[PDB]
């Protein structure tokens, strides 16, 4: 019953403000207390600050200066506005719910945002299927020369699950991101089992469902 | 600011064996009238938020299996998962709750030792539709193996290349603690034109020697 | 409008009584506003809930004895040590109706 969603701009242009928001459910945000936490790419938690149910706000200091929390107790809504949003703001933020009336761990959390401040476009996935080309056989796509970050691929409608794996994308010297997807699956399986990835890129609200098959 | 500093900062340990990711804090975080230690690990595991585990160092929170039992005092402490059953492999902070601004420590990765497994390799050649947009990637998959240490070469046309590839890991498999890699070569349509035989030889601990494999652009 | 003492002096040793009281109050809480390491939440005194102290004075905050509600905010900063000396503030947010704060120091 303890739902935080944190939803904001994807893509910030460098010297902007993100601006992301946290909606609370199933807590009163006017007891308990939420904070932010981000975590830079592939780097440690960091914490942003908390909003205490009486509306005190602390802020770590170092992005202090450049922060923002407030809520609204009626619309159970939290928000974060961080100004100068500049190279090393790239991250995951997230809200989560202090434990309980000043506890200072973080009992419940929220799902993350992937905030990207960045000087390039939404520019969308391009769906290149890796065809099986035939056990385990591998079958998979290639969404390629996609900006920002995440793209979501899933198979035969999130129903194949198994022997799926999705790699981290990588940026290429373009400046455009590149991911893999492939899922093993039986030799015979290939010929009537279809499966079709299905991917999804936000920030472009770009959608492609790409058939791949045999040969 | 209370500094968290977790140690190590990567560790490796099988199934049954027991884990122990020591954290320390600049500042003590205990309350000597309450007689309590405040300090609680986390479990970001890969692609998830953190999942707290212990507060107050020792006292557990509802759901947490008993593996996870935490301990320590003063500004020394210690989480300990009894048996790293392989779900349990990922990154653990340990933040201090006892003043703010909260401080996370790095994060000690865990890991587990399977015993050596050679990877599948699949080589993936340039569909029809890339070659018209006018760029050839090949693909090289690796499907399952450990170590995690693995090499692929991409020889084009019996000629070695490189500079023009890029490596992707996906991490450590909850199922059977095992990685695959995937390694991409991207060409102009051109140079895909300027050869015939494309090959990805790699050589894994488990692989007796490199394997090959290979297809043609025709 | 909240009353508070604008200077409160403790003897070593001693529960110095952090006076708030409002002119019904629904949370009171206590901070130390010092400065940026000195800005630390001391106590919550929440009515529906009881009194929360923070976890470095978990021992050294308690409420005065029943019955002292309704509108008494007052917490008690007993075997108080030279350190814990400083500015404070209460916050007493009145409900139906909005919602206050007041300075106070300690000078043990």
């Amino acid at each position: 019953e303890v739902q935080l969603q944190e939803s904001g701009p994807g893509l910030v242009k460098p010297s902007e403000t993100l601006s992301l928001t946290c909606t609370v459910s199933g807590f009163s945000l006017i007891d308990y207390g939420v904070s932010w936490i981000r975590q830079p790419p592939g780097k440690g938690l960091e914490w942003i600050g908390v909003i205490w149910g009486g509306g005190k706000i602390y802020y770590n200091s170092v992005l202090k200066s450049r922060v923002t929390i407030s809520k609204d107790n009626s619309k159970s809504q939290v928000s974060l506005k961080l100004s100068s949003v500049t190279a090393a703001d790239t991250a995951v933020y997230y809200c989560a719910k202090q434990g309980g009336l000043l506890f200072y761990a973080m009992d419940y959390w929220g799902q993350g945002t992937l905030v990207t401040v960045s000087s390039a476009s939404t520019k969308g996935p391009s769906v290149f299927p890796l065809a099986p080309s035939s056990g385990t056989a591998a079958l998979g796509c290639l969404v390629k020369d996609y900006f920002p970050e995440p793209v979501t691929v899933s198979w035969n409608s999130g129903a194949l699950t198994s022997g799926v794996h999705t790699f981290p994308a990588v940026l290429q010297s373009s400046g455009l991101y590149s991911l893999s997807s492939v899922v093993t699956v039986p030799s015979s399986s290939l010929g009537t089992q279809t499966y079709i990835c299905n991917v999804n890129h936000k920030p472009s609200n770009t959608k492609v469902d790409k058939r791949v098959e045999p040969k | 600011d209370i500094v968290m500093t977790q140690s190590p900062d990567s560790l490796a340990v099988s199934l049954g064996e027991r884990a122990t990711i020591n954290c320390k804090s600049s500042q003590s975080l205990l309350n000597t009238y309450s007689q309590k230690n405040y300090l609680a690990w986390y479990q970001q595991k890969p692609g998830q938020p953190p999942k707290l585990l212990i507060y107050f160092a020792s006292t557990r929170e509802s759901g947490v299996p008993d593996r996870f039992s935490g301990s320590g005092s003063g500004t020394d402490f210690t989480l300990t998962i009894s048996s790293l059953q392989a779900e349990d492999v990922a990154v653990y902070y340990c933040q201090q709750h006892y003043n703010t601004p909260f401080t996370f420590g790095g994060g000690t990765k865990v890991e587990i030792k399977r015993t050596v497994a050679a990877p599948s390799v699949f080589i993936f050649p340039p569909s029809d539709e890339q070659l018209k947009s006018g760029t050839a990637s090949v693909v090289c998959l690796l499907n399952n193996f450990y170590p995690r240490e693995a090499k692929v070469q991409w020889k084009v046309d019996n000629a070695l290349q490189s500079g023009n590839s890029q490596e992707s890991v996906t991490e450590q498999d909850s199922k059977d603690s095992t990685y695959s890699l995937s390694s991409t070569l991207t060409l102009s349509k051109a140079d895909y034109e300027k050869h015939k035989v494309y090959a990805c030889e790699v050589t894994h601990q488990g692989l007796s020697s490199p394997v090959t494999k290979s297809f043609n652009r025709g | 409008e909240l009353e508070t003492s604008d200077v409160v002096t403790v003897v070593l040793g001693q529960d110095a009584k952090l006076p708030c009281f409002y002119r019904q109050v629904g949370q009171v809480a206590w901070a130390r506003v010092d400065a940026g390491e000195g800005a630390q939440e001391l106590a919550l005194l929440h009515s529906k809930y009881g009194l929360h102290v923070s976890p470095a004075y978990e021992g050294r905050v308690e409420q005065p004895p029943p019955p002292r509600n309704p509108l008494d905010g007052s917490v008690l900063l007993r075997n108080a040590v030279q350190a814990d000396e400083g500015e404070y503030e209460c916050r007493v947010s009145t409900f139906p109706a909005g919602s206050f704060q007041a300075r106070l120091r300690l000078r043990v």
